[PDB]
C-alpha cells in the first residue's frame, strides 16, 4: 500500500482522540477563568499539562513519514504541523536554561516597582498609578523622571538575560533548519505549494518597506500638526526644526497616541458623537447589547447565533465574593460550544468591545467544518481584522441613528466628520512607523548584523530617523529600552499589528465597493447588504485549508498586500491638512536633541 | 371484528437502554395490529424520515415479520442512514439497501444519555478492510494491519485498536449531543400477512 493511505489513517486516529483532551483542558481553563478559586487552579494544571504530554508522542510518530513522497497537499499541509521538533531539538540542560530563562524574564517584568526619590519605600507599579501619571498628567519634570526611572530600575537587569536568550533561541533555531529566528517567525507568511500563489520568507521583507513608503507622507504632515499643537504647549522645549520628545507622546512607549486627543482637538467646541447618556434613558441592559450586536449580523447575512451561547457564557456582572478575571474574550471551548466573557456595562466603548468580540465568534463559527489541526486563519493578522470591521462599520452616525440612539433629525458636517477622522487617525496611523521600526530591530539583531557593542544607539538613531523621537536624556550601553515591553519579554512576535490594519482596510473597502455605497468611505455602512455578508462567507468558510494569497482573492480581486485604501480613507483628513499647516514644515531634523 | 390486539411498540421505544452502533439491536415484530398513527402525530421525534411508503398510509398496507432495529448515533450523522449514502457509519456500521422501504426516526437524548463527566460507553467501528453489505453486523474485534508486517495484537507502528468511543458531555452543542435512531423495516414475503393496522368500525 502506499505511503499516504498510512498518513490518511493515521491522522483519522490523531484527530478524533485529540479533540475530547482538547474539550477538557478547554473546559478546565473556563471553570478557572471564572470561578478563581485554589482548587480550580491544580484543576487546570492537571488537565492542560496532559494535553502536551499527549501532544508529544503524536509528535514523535509523525516522522516515520518521509515528508517529500505525500501528495494530494491538504495532507501535507496538515501534517506539516504535526512534524515540528519545537524545542525538543536540544539536549536537557540547555533547555531547562531556557525555560528558566523565560521564567525569570516574565517575573521580573510582572514586578516591576518604582520608588520616588523622597519616599524610597513607597513604590508604584506598571498597574494605575505610573501608568496613570504617565497617561494623564501634565508635569514635564515628572513624566522625565518616570521615564528614567521605569527604563533605569526594570530594564538594567534584563540586558544579560535577554543577551544569553538571543543566542540560545538563534542556536535553536539554526537546528531547526532556520540560520536565523527571524525565518521562524516569518514561517507563518510562507507557501511552497501551488503555483501562482507561492509566497517566500524573504518576500515579506521586501514587501514592508515597499508598502510603507507610501504611506510617509501622512505620517509627516500629522508629526507636523502634532508638533505645532505641542509648540502651543510646553514652551521652550519644543523645536521648530526637530522632533518632538519621547515623554511627551502620551504613554509610556508611545505605542498610541490616544491620550494625545484633547491637546489636540481641531475645533474643541463641536462635541464628540456619545449616547451613553441616551442609552441610560432608555433602560439598556447586556441583553439588549447584545441582542442588537447579534440583529447586525443576522441582517448582515451571517449564521443566526446558537442557544447555550446565551446560558453558559458570562455575559455581566458577576458581583459577590464570586470573583473572576473579566478581560473581554471570546472562547471557542471546541465540539461545537462558543462562549463570551465580558464585564459588560452601559457605555459605547462595551458595545464596540461587543461587535468586536461577536465577529471573533462568527468567525471562530464559521471554519467549524474543517478538520482540526486547520481551524484557524489563513495568517495570523486575518482574525483580528475581521473582529474590527465590524467595530468600524458599526459607529456611523447613519447606523446609530437608524437602532433609535442619536435624534432622527441629526445632521453631521464638516466639523464633526474632521473632528472623528482626526480622533481614529490618531489610534491607528500613528502606531504603524512603531511597529516597523521595532519589528526591524528584532530582525536585524536576531541576524547579527549589529554587534553586542551597537544595540542601543543602533536602536535609537532608527529610532529618530523613522519615527520622529529624540533622547529625553542618553543611555550607552547599560540599558535595554526595547526589553521594557510586553511584547518583547514575553516572547511575541510584533509584525502582526501592522498587517492587521492594512488587511482591515483593504477589506472594508471592497465591502464597500460592493456594497452600493455612494459617498466618502468613512461613512460607509455595510448593513441590510446580503451580497457583502455572502462574498465575506465565501472566505471565511475557508479556514487554513487554502494559503492566504488565495483567501486575499474573493475579498478582493489582488492577492498582493497593498496601501491604497488607507489613503483611501484619511482623504479629506489629508486635504485639509495640506492647506491646515501652510507655514510650518514638515519633516524633522536628526541633530538637534533636548539636552545638546 | 371486536376490541383490538396491540402491539409492543413501548419495549423499544421507551426502553431506558439503548445499544451502541457497531452492535445495533434488532427485533423481529409479527402477528400485532400495529398503530402508526400515535408515532406519526407524536411532536418529541425530530426526524421522521422515510421514502418507499408514504407516511399517511401506513394503517392501509398489510406486511408480515416487520423489523425494528435501534441504535444511538451522534446528532452530525443522522444524515448518513439514507439509501445510497456515504460517510463513516454509512459504509463500516450500518448499511441500508438502495432498494429500501422502511421508515427512521431519529428524536434528541440530551438529558438521558449525556452526564457532566462524560459518557463514555458507546463506541463505534473507525477502521475495517473493505466495506458492508446491506444489513449486515459485525462484532469483530481485531488489531488492524494499515501496513505490512504483522501486528500480533498488539498496538504498534501502524496496528489500530479498531472501535473508537464517544465523549457526549452534556454542554456539547447540537450536532454533537446524542440522538437516538430507530429503524423499521416492512418486509413482504410469500407466507399470509399478519401485520397491520386497526380497521376502524
Ligand atoms: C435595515 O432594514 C430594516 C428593515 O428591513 C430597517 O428597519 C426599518 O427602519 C424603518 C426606518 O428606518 C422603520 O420604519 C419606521 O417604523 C416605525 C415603527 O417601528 C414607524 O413608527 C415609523 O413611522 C417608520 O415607518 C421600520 O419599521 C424598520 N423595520 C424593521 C423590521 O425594523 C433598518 O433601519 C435598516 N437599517 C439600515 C438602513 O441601516
Ligand atoms: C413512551 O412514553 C411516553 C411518555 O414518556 C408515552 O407518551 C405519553 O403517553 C401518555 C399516555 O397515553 C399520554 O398521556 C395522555 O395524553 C393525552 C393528550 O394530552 C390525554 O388526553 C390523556 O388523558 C393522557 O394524559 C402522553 O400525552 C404521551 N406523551 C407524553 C409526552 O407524555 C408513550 O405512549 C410511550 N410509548 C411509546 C411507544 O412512545
Ligand atoms: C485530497 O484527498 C481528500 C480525501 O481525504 C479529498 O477530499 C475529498 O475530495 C472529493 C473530491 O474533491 C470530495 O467530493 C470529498 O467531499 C472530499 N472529502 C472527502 C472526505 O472525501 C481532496 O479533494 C483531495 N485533494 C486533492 C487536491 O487531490
Ligand atoms: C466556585 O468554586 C467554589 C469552590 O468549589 C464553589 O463553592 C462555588 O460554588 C463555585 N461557584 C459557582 C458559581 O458554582
Ligand atoms: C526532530 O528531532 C529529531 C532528533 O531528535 C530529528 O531526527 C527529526 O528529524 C526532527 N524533526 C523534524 C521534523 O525535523
Ligand atoms: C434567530 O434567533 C432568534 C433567537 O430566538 C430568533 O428569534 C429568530 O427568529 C432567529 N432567526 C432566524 C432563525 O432566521
Ligand atoms: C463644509 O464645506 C463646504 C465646502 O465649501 C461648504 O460648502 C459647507 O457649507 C461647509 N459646511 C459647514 C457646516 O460649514
Amino acid at each position: 500500500s502506499t505511503i499516504e493511505e498510512q498518513a490518511k489513517t493515521f491522522l483519522d486516529k490523531f484527530n478524533h482522540e485529540a479533540e475530547d483532551l482538547f474539550y477538557q483542558s478547554s473546559l478546565a481553563s473556563w471553570n478557572y477563568n471564572t470561578n478563581i478559586t485554589e482548587e480550580n487552579v491544580q484543576n487546570m494544571n492537571n488537565a492542560g499539562d496532559k494535553w502536551s504530554a499527549f501532544l508529544k508522542e503524536q509528535s514523535t510518530l509523525a516522522q516515520m513519514y518521509p515528508l517529500q513522497e505525500i501528495q494530494n497537499l491538504t495532507v501535507k499541509l496538515q501534517l506539516q504541523a504535526l512534524q515540528q521538533n519545537g524545542s525538543s531539538v536540544l539536549s536537557e540542560d540547555k533547555s531547562k536554561r531556557l525555560n528558566t530563562i523565560l521564567n525569570t524574564m516574565s517575573t521580573i517584568y510582572s514586578t516591576g516597582k518604582v520608588c520616588n526619590p523622597d519616599n524610597p519605600q513607597e513604590c508604584l507599579l506598571l498597574e494605575p498609578g505610573l501608568n496613570e501619571i504617565m497617561a494623564n498628567s501634565l508635569d514635564y519634570n515628572e513624566r522625565l523622571w518616570a521615564w528614567e526611572s521605569w527604563r533605569s530600575e526594570v530594564g538594567k537587569q534584563l540586558r544579560p538575560l535577554y543577551e544569553e536568550y538571543v543566542v540560545l533561541k538563534n542556536e535553536m533555531a539554526r537546528a531547526n533548519h532556520y540560520e536565523d529566528y527571524g525565518d521562524y517567525w516569518r514561517g507563518d507568511y510562507e507557501v511552497n505549494g501551488v503555483d501562482g500563489y507561492d509566497y517566500s520568507r524573504g518576500q515579506l521583507i521586501e514587501d514592508v518597506e515597499h508598502t510603507f513608503e507610501e504611506i510617509k507622507p501622512l505620517y509627516e504632515h500629522l508629526h507636523a500638526y502634532v508638533r505645532a499643537k505641542l509648540m502651543n504647549a510646553y514652551p521652550s522645549y519644543i523645536s521648530p526644526i526637530g522632533c518632538l520628545p519621547a515623554h511627551l507622546l502620551g504613554d509610556m512607549w508611545g505605542r498610541f497616541w490616544t491620550n494625545l486627543y484633547s491637546l489636540t482637538v481641531p475645533f474643541g467646541q463641536k462635541p464628540n458623537i456619545d449616547v451613553t447618556d441616551a442609552m441610560v434613558d432608555q433602560a439598556w441592559d447586556a441583553q439588549r447589547i447584545f441582542k442588537e450586536a447579534e440583529k447586525f449580523f443576522v441582517s448582515v447575512g451571517l449564521p443566526n447565533m446558537t442557544q447555550g451561547f446565551w446560558e453558559n457564557s458570562m455575559l455581566t456582572d458577576p458581583g459577590n465574593v464570586q470573583k473572576a478575571v473579566c478581560h473581554p474574550t471570546a472562547w471557542d471551548l471546541g465540539k461545537g460550544d462558543f462562549r463570551i466573557l465580558m464585564c459588560t456595562k452601559v457605555t459605547m466603548d462595551d458595545f464596540l468591545t461587543a461587535h468586536h468580540e461577536m465577529g471573533h465568534i462568527q468567525y471562530d463559527m464559521a471554519y467549524a467544518a474543517q478538520p482540526f489541526l486547520l481551524r484557524n486563519g489563513a495568517n495570523e493578522g486575518f482574525h483580528e481584522a475581521v473582529g474590527e470591521i465590524m467595530s468600524l462599520s458599526a459607529a456611523t452616525p447613519k447606523h446609530l441613528k437608524s437602532i433609535g440612539l442619536l435624534s432622527p433629525d441629526f445632521q453631521e458636517d464638516n466639523e464633526t466628520e474632521i473632528n472623528f477622522l482626526l480622533k481614529q487617525a490618531l489610534t491607528i496611523v500613528g502606531t504603524l512607523p512603531f511597529t516597523y521600526m521595532l519589528e526591524k530591530w528584532r530582525w536585524m539583531v536576531f541576524k547579527g548584523e549589529i554587534p553586542k557593542d551597537q544595540w542601543m544607539k543602533k536602536w535609537w538613531e532608527m529610532k529618530r530617523e523613522i519615527v520622529g523621537v529624540v533622547e529625553p536624556v542618553p543611555h550607552d550601553e547599560t540599558y535595554c529600552d526595547p526589553a521594557s515591553l510586553f511584547h518583547v519579554s514575553n516572547d511575541y512576535s510584533f509584525i502582526r499589528y501592522y498587517t492587521r490594519t492594512l488587511y482591515q482596510f483593504q477589506f472594508q473597502e471592497a465591502l464597500c465597493q460592493a456594497a452600493k455605497h455612494e459617498g466618502p468611505l468613512h461613512k460607509c455602512d455595510i448593513s441590510n447588504s446580503t451580497e457583502a455578508g455572502q462574498k465575506l462567507f465565501n472566505m471565511l468558510r475557508l479556514g487554513k485549508s487554502e494559503p492566504w494569497t488565495l483567501a486575499l482573492e474573493n475579498v478582493v480581486g489582488a492577492k498582493n498586500m497593498n496601501v491604497r485604501p488607507l489613503l483611501n480613507y484619511f482623504e479629506p483628513l489629508f486635504t485639509w491638512l495640506k492647506d491646515q499647516n501652510k507655514n510650518s514644515f514638515v519633516g524633522w531634523s536628526t541633530d538637534w536633541s533636548p539636552y545638546a | 371484528p371486536n376490541i383490538t390486539n396491540l402491539c409492543p411498540f413501548g419495549e423499544v421505544f421507551n426502553a431506558t437502554r439503548f445499544a451502541s452502533v457497531y452492535a445495533w439491536n434488532r427485533k423481529r415484530i409479527s402477528n400485532c395490529v400495529a398503530d402508526y398513527s400515535v408515532l406519526y402525530n407524536s411532536a418529541s421525534f425530530s426526524t421522521f424520515k422515510c421514502y418507499g411508503v408514504s407516511p399517511t398510509k401506513l394503517n392501509d398496507l398489510c406486511f408480515t415479520n416487520v423489523y425494528a432495529d435501534s441504535f444511538v448515533i451522534r446528532g452530525d450523522e443522522v444524515r448518513q442512514i439514507a439509501p445510497g449514502q456515504t460517510g463513516k457509519i454509512a459504509d463500516y456500521n450500518y448499511k441500508l439497501p438502495d432498494d429500501f422501504t422502511g421508515c427512521v426516526i431519529a428524536w434528541n437524548s440530551n438529558n438521558l444519555d449525556s452526564k457532566v463527566g462524560g459518557n463514555y460507553n458507546y463506541r463505534y467501528r473507525l477502521f475495517r478492510k473493505s466495506n458492508l453489505k446491506p444489513f449486515e453486523r459485525d462484532i469483530s474485534t481485531e488489531i488492524y494491519q494499515a501496513g505490512s508486517t504483522p501486528c500480533n495484537g498488539v498496538q504498534g507502528f501502524n496496528c489500530y485498536f479498531p472501535l473508537q468511543s464517544y465523549g457526549f458531555q452534556p454542554t456539547n452543542g447540537v450536532g454533537y449531543q446524542p440522538y437516538r435512531v430507530v429503524v423499521l423495516s416492512f418486509e413482504l414475503l410469500h407466507a399470509p400477512a399478519t401485520v397491520c393496522g386497526p380497521k376502524k368500525s
